[PDB]
RNA sequence: GUUACGGCGGUCCAUAGCGGCAGGGAAACGCCCGGUCCCAUCCCGAACCCGGAAGCUAAGCCUGCCAGCGCCGAUGAUACUACCCAUCCGGGUGGAAAAGUAGGACACCGCCGAACAC
RNA sequence: UUGCCUCCUAAAAUGUAACGGAGGCGCCCAAAGGUUCCCUCAACCUGGACGGCAAUCAGGUGUUGAGUGUAAGUGCACAAGGGAGCUUGACUGCGAGACGGACAUGUCGAGCAGGGACGAAAGUCGGGACUAGUGAUCCGGCACCUCUGAGUGGAAGGGGUGUCGCUCAACGGAUAAAAGGUACCCCGGGGAUAACAGGCUGAUCUUCCCCAAGAGUCCAUAUCGACGGGAUGGUUUGGCACCUCGAUGUCGGCUCGUCGCAUCCUGGGGCUGGAGCAGGUCCCAAGGGUUGGGCUGUUCGCCCAUUAAAGCGGCACGCGAGCUGGGUUUAGAACGUCGUGAGACAGUUCGGUCUCUAUCCGCCGCGCGCGUCAGAAGCUUGAGGAAACCUGUCCCUAGU
RNA sequence: AAUUCCUUGUCGGGUAAGUUCCGACCUGCACGAAUGGCGUAACGACUUCUCAACUGUCUCAACCAUAGACUCGGCGAAAUUGCACUACGAGUAAAGAUGCUCGUUACGCGCGGCAGGACGAAAAGACCCCGGGACCUUCACUACAACUUGGUAUUGGUGC
RNA sequence: AAAACACAGGUCCGUGCGAAGUCGCAAGACGAUGUAUACGGACUGACGCCUGCCCGGUGCUGGAAGGUUAAGAGGACCCG
RNA sequence: GUCAGGUAGAGAAUACUAAGGCGUACGAGUGAACUAUGGUUAAGGAACUCGGCAAAAUGCCCCCGUAACUUCGGGAGAAG
RNA sequence: AGCGAAAGCGAGUCUGAAUAGGGCGUAUCCACACAAGAGUGUGUGGUGUAGUGGUGUGUUCUGGACCCGAAGCGGAGUGAUCUACCCAUGGCCAGGGUGAAGCGCGGGUAAGACCGCGUGGAGGCCCGAACCCACUUAGGUUGAAGACUGAGGGGAUGAGCUGUGGGUAGGGGUGAAAGGCCAAUCAAACUCCGUGAUAGCUGGUUCUCCCCGAAAUGCAUUUAGGUGCAGCGUCGCAUGUUUCUUGCCGGAGGUAGAGCUACUGGAUGGCCGAUGGGCCCCACAGGGUUACUGACGUCAGCCAAACUCCGAAUGCCGGUAAGUCCAAGAGUGCGGCAGUGAGACGGCGGGGGAUAAGCUCCGUGCGUCGAGAGGGAAACAGCCCAGAUCGCCGGCUAAGGCCCCUAAGCGUGUGCUAAGUGGAAAAGGAUGUGCAGUCGCGAAGACAACCAGGAGGUUGGCUUAGAAGCAGCCACCCUUGAAAGAGUGCGUAAUAGCUCACUGGUCAAGUGAUUGUGCGCCGAUAAUGUAGCGGGGCUCAAGCACACCGCCGAAGCCGC
């Protein structure tokens, strides 16, 4: 994947719709994303165009204004907070005369560096490659001056000219073909996920999952709510693969807790396609944990954006959406006095701090509550010749083991179907 | 889209012309140099472009001074 | 002849140089005491130049010790190398460093001798 | 990019190429030249009114790290570096001997004479510490001259000496003076040079591996395996230009096949995070089999129905002296864009001749001849080869 | 869109399934008003889609008759041609071998067929590069025709 | 063999009459035994609704006060 | 360029013939493959293919009956 | 008789003030003086000078100029019997439909408007033969035919088709416009002439032997496949060893290597540690604490094509002594005649590339091919041996070889290999097998073996479902010293079995880790047929290592 140098960036963006504050909010993510890729951000100009221009995104003169600013700060790059066609980002290049590479390209590239597992790498190349298919004539240097042609076409006879096809076709065929090999390769990797999750599938276990946008925590809540220390870097997209750990409350059934990748607003609809791991999870769960930051200007926004992606998932798979708990974090350490507003109308606005300040007590006790129904309950008369009746009676996941006697034991507990099962003889 | 180099000068045929022990005439050029890498000794002058030349017949005999080379001439002494 | 001043010796110009400690003043070398005269300072008799001869070896200069800092430096190995031998590696016959080690070294010789004898 | 200067490549003389690696030059100075005499920096320490840390003045330490008009190298403290007083050799007539060298150019010169400058005189001085700061010849201009003067006297014109005129910068300079198109094209050549295929290589491609940080409810190795490392193959995009330009016909499809195994089904196993039904991996295995349609010129791809399965590749990206001609790639025409314009597009759209009686090898069938130790005939052995090799649903065992 | 690279844009019809087709949207890489804009009854061996009827186009081929092909008698050519009692495999060579190396296979000569090879035959490559032509264009150079301006000759007199 | 050319219908420009235009060095001829409701050139192409803004560039047409400039007239001054 | 018989037929089409003219210059065989031109086809009916290319189908007279649209003529031999 | 631009002078002359240097001349040689050794000058005597015209041969100039070959340019003519358009005068269009204007009569209107029914016969109208075209398909494609045929197809009273006779001509015609047509030819026809056009391009160039024998390099080029000059070849003349090789002697260098406290850059850890940030007392007077940073300094370990305090070997320049010397067929100067100026691969040193290529560009008293036959590499220009004057039915050898193909060894002595390794390969994996030392136990019978040895407070904690020796784990100062640790691992949720550091009668040599030291194993893997020894075959070596002995083998060397 491409790697050169920048660190000099002037960001641009059309404010087609949204409130003023809402508008600069987007430009801001772009700053955080730009820096998460590691490059100094200089200026940043936004226009108000009811709809972009088919040749230069922002305008004609505004392009001219950007031309001078690029000469001023010498910024070697310009990033646009939107998705732009091959043509728009090629015209704006002869104008400013510098990088005019859009947002989807920043995110697709951050994913190249930050991602480790081989699988994660493959899915990336697909994305980057699907993003580069629609940009071949534009990067038409291979066709730049490929005017060496004029091949005679007397035809109906010797031409010996092998190209029996135009160069654009032959070239397009290659990129499209590679894309197809990778396509079958990625779909196979599905079997590896499934096989690495056979034990969990069987022995039915609970399965809470943690959805939520990037930088909201998630991997802080996991590193604390259970145990374990996973990358908890304060940057963007710090988890490029799902993790799962065990933990439980009174019902020791695993409450297996998964951590996932982050759903930013306006996914690049590319690399995300193959980020199915996070979504395979959302589908097969007993609860979800939308974590939102209170140190955010408007928390409600990410709530809806994120919820939308969850919407599409439930739609394709035709599922009764699982119970979902939204837990606010960054509170307490809440760099937010806008705290009360959420509290006025926000469910489970626990002052999770995850850092110092804890706050996890209420959640844990209110976590098992929403998980799917348990299914083990039992009171029995066990003879003194146990030594075996303990089957799992005491030694089980949630086995209650909460009543006793002198006669063997008038145990009064809970037992799963495949464990103590029916064996219990009252 | 190319190299910004590719221009050289010509090779000026410098260096020592007459080596030691070689019988020489009046006015032959002994050394063509740029600085004074060889300083002139007895019966040897220096030109305008710092070349050394003979001032008398003899035999060129390299030597030394206080920390610097010299190119001398010893007379050849007809028998 | 002893010999404590010159000029180049002139040295493949530090084995010769710096730095310490102890000494010297016959003639000479010097600091020195003043500028009237020849002549001088981008300002100054500091220096350059002139006239001297009251003191005194403080310094320059010379002599003897110091291996302290720098400086030369082997023998033998090693690198490298010309030619030859070798199917892949590597060898043989010649030449041989650099850095280190043993050590050397507080210079040595010329001249009317310059002075100083007898 | 094209001429000149400097360094490295350049292999301890000189020289040495590439679209190898770095820089400068088409000037400046009437003193920054000549000569006589004097001086020694940069930096550091101890001190000030600024004055920083760093501006002028003190005392030390300091041999070269400063400075040299300007790139780099070679030099230069003996100074070629800093300062001062006069001055014009930044001359005229010459030049023994040499360097470098296809030639044309280019370079260094002791020394003799005339007239000078500076020095006391010894002497130095024909520009600048050196090496770049430039243009041949032709054709003309100008000043001076003890040359010639188309019968003679003059004159015009010519001649000599000094000298002036060019980004002739494509810088050894075809003319004093010069841009484009050709798909309407033609001729002479070239596999000395490209497109197709083959050959070498294997960056990119593809298939494996070595170490084991992690993942996998716990757990490196059931299943994956990052950062790094080592390779196979020759089916991709390339690199090179070795055969072919006195012709090696070029994509997809049809018909016909043959081969490899890196196996899609069917057949054996080992390990399973294998209860059973189903699976997931890895090993062995190439005998047979591996569908029909919609869209597209399409290979590929998506979709509709199925099946035990709807394998991947090689054979001039198998196969046009076997077929098609949708596509690409001639001449007609139109759109968008570029050009003042002929015309262009590596954009689109409509339309556009597929030649040949099989000589030799090869392959499929079929005769004639001779041989097999006398001439005939009936019935056979089998060394050796060829052909075939697919698979499903339901029932009972057993709702065990 | 005969105009849209991205592009099989998005939505709706049509089909079991529609990179083509029809109707809309509009973000017109790069529509636009006599190089005319938008419509339009009739017309087209023009281009592109759908349907009814029909059929060997096809699933999947079979049979019959003529003209050749084949045999016999007569007449009787052609392009091509360094040779010749012109195998195959793995190699090696100007890197793709009937002719070279090592093996393997194969009695001699014909007839009807098939087209994998002889880089098969034909035409001193139409493509590419170099050199030379030709015709075309222009604000390339230099001329000329044609058109135009003044003097002067033919061409003169009196006035002011 | 077409979506191309032509076409009926449009508008602009030129032409006052051996016209303009064309062939020809010239005479001459066609235009036409025609006369602006006619003839030549350019673009568009039945029919319906329409044809918007710009005269800076380059052309074409119509102008004059100055500047610039050829041949021909002029002959001071200089020279042999 | 000129004549233009008879039956069917609207016809100088097409089928068969009169008058008239020919058998037109290599033949005889023979159920090979294959090629060309004709013929027929079970059940299915575009599934073939770039594409209904080719082939099949419709076809005449006499009564009925005829849509959107229209520049009022047409479309129209609509279709059935 | 020359010098000079020239007037002019003349064995001299020109430039210059020069009686002073030079330039060009006085054919050349010998002798004698005076100078000068700055390379030799100057005078005096002698000897004394060679051209020209025929003609053979080799190059060369102007001519077609060794021969063959363009597309195209110019001058004068010929073509409209084909085709494009036009002018004059004739001819042809079977059959069947539809029904415009006009007119008449009725309806209708102030009237007009129109609507029915007759009559009429219009139209670049409709269906369709002759006729004229040429849209689709199939056949032909050394054809029946240098553009046709069979089926279908378009127009067919018109901008129609056709006959006869005319007109327009080549930079011109004609064109409902295609760069179309103008006699099977057209982005400028055909014929004759200039003409034997011109091609830096392609092809061809004919009898023999003897001697010598290249080059694919440098510079310049409207130049890069051409040419000019130099380099290399040959023939003639002149000089004679000047050439080359080896030894010794005299010199300049800055590569290989090395070094860095010797410069300029890079650069790894420490140590002192100002100078600054946090905190500092927040006075900015001021105590310093410092996970920071700490210039310089300093200790130790490093690197460089464009770093150098140093610095070879060879190579180069000169001198000197020899050698070779009936030959290298050496060097140098001047002439006649050339060719060559596209190099290839291998060894060593380098650039470009990915320190890829049978890649590309340089260096190399380097090699071979080119221009080189013979023998070995299976075959195989560039590798190894060796340079072919001819003949032989003689001998010795080089590289390479000796089981059979295939000439000569199934040679001799001592060891290794089990893999057909020999007869392809990597990181790496690994209880193969010989060697050589080392380390404890060490022919005590140690080691192996049959084996008594089974929950020490052993359900400990960390904690309690139990934490059932034993989920996990952070320690084994521990002994009648026996051979089980607060019992670890397989197991075991719990039982319950046995060892992990471990051992007693029976008693006959074993435990590791090194050199990696030899040889071996796996990794290992394409597509027509064994196919990675040339074939058969070889371990009963015909494989590998070290010694030893013969022989075979070329156009080399010898013999005749
Ligand atoms: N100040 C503050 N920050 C908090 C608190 N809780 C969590 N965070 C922030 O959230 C971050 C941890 O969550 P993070 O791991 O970034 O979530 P994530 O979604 O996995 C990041 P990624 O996008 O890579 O998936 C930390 O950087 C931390 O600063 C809190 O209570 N206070």
């Amino acid at each position: 994947y491409r790697q050169l140098r920048l660190e000099r960036v002037v960001l641009v963006g059309v404010w087609t719709e949204g409130s003023a504050a809402d508008a600069e909010a987007s430009l801001a993510e772009l700053a955080a994303l730009a820096e998460t890729a590691g490059s100094e951000v200089l200026e940043g100009l936004i226009q108000r165009r009811d709809k972009p221009d088919p040749s230069t995104y922002i305008g004609s003169g505004k392009a001219a204004e950007l031309r001078e600013v690029v000469l001023a700060t010498g910024a070697d790059t310009v990033i646009c907070d939107g998705e732009l066609s091959p043509a728009q980002l090629n015209a704006l290049e002869k104008a400013v005369k510098v990088k005019v590479i859009d947002r989807t390209a920043l995110i697709l590239d951050i994913f190249a560096q930050h991602a480790t597992s081989r699988e994660g790498k493959a899915q990336v190349s697909l994305a980057q490659m699907e993003y580069m298919l629609p940009r071949l004539r534009g990067w038409g240097e291979s066709m730049s001056r490929q005017a060496g042609g004029r091949a005679g076409g007397a035809g109906g006879g010797v031409g010996t000219r092998g190209p029996g096809e135009t160069k654009i076709e032959t070239d397009r065929r290659r990129i499209r073909e590679r894309m197809a090999k990778l396509r079958r390769e990625i779909r196979d990797m599905k079997k590896i996920r499934d096989t690495q999750r056979g034990s969990r599938r069987r022995s039915e276990i609970p399965s809470v999952a943690i959805v939520g946008y990037t930088n909201a925590g998630k991997s802080s809540l996991l590193n604390a709510l259970t145990g374990a220390g996973v990358l908890v870097e304060n940057a963007l997209f710090a988890t490029l693969e799902p993790t799962t750990r065990r933990g439980e409350f009174e019902d020791g059934r695993p409450f297996v807790l998964t951590d996932t990748v982050g759903f930013v607003r306006h996914l690049p609809t590319q690399l995300v396609e193959a980020f199915r791991s996070t979504l395979e999870e959302v589908v097969d769960a007993d609860l979800l944990i939308h974590v939102v930051d209170g140190s955010d200007v408007n928390p409600l926004a990410q709530i809806n954006a994120v919820r939308t992606v969850i919407n599409e998932v439930v739609a394709e798979y035709d599922i009764a959406p699982p119970p979902e708990l939204l837990v606010v974090n960054k509170i307490d350490a809440a760099t937010g006095v806008g705290l009360a507003q959420l509290r006025r109308a926000l469910p489970d606005a626990v002052f999770v701090s995850a850092r110092t300040g804890d706050g996890l007590d209420k959640l844990r006790s209110r976590m098992g509550e929403l998980v799917e129904s348990t299914d083990a309950t039992v009171d029995v008369t066990i003879p003194y010749d146990r030594g075996d009746l303990v089957a799992r009676v005491h030694t089980d996941g949630h086995v209650d083991a909460t009543e006793h006697t002198d006669a063997g034991t008038r145990i009064k507990a809970r037992v799963p179907a495949p464990l103590a099962a029916t064996l219990r003889e009252y | 889209s190319s190299s910004r180099n590719g221009r050289d000068s010509a090779a000026q045929r410098l260096g020592v012309k007459r080596f030691g022990g070689q019988v020489v005439k009046a006015g032959e050029i002994l050394v063509r140099q740029r600085g004074t890498h060889f300083h002139p000794g007895v019966n040897v002058g220096r030109g305008g472009d710092d070349t050394l030349f003979a001032l008398a017949p003899g035999a060129v005999e390299f030597g030394a001074k206080r920390g610097r080379k010299t190119v001398n001439i010893v007379p050849v002494a007809r028998p």
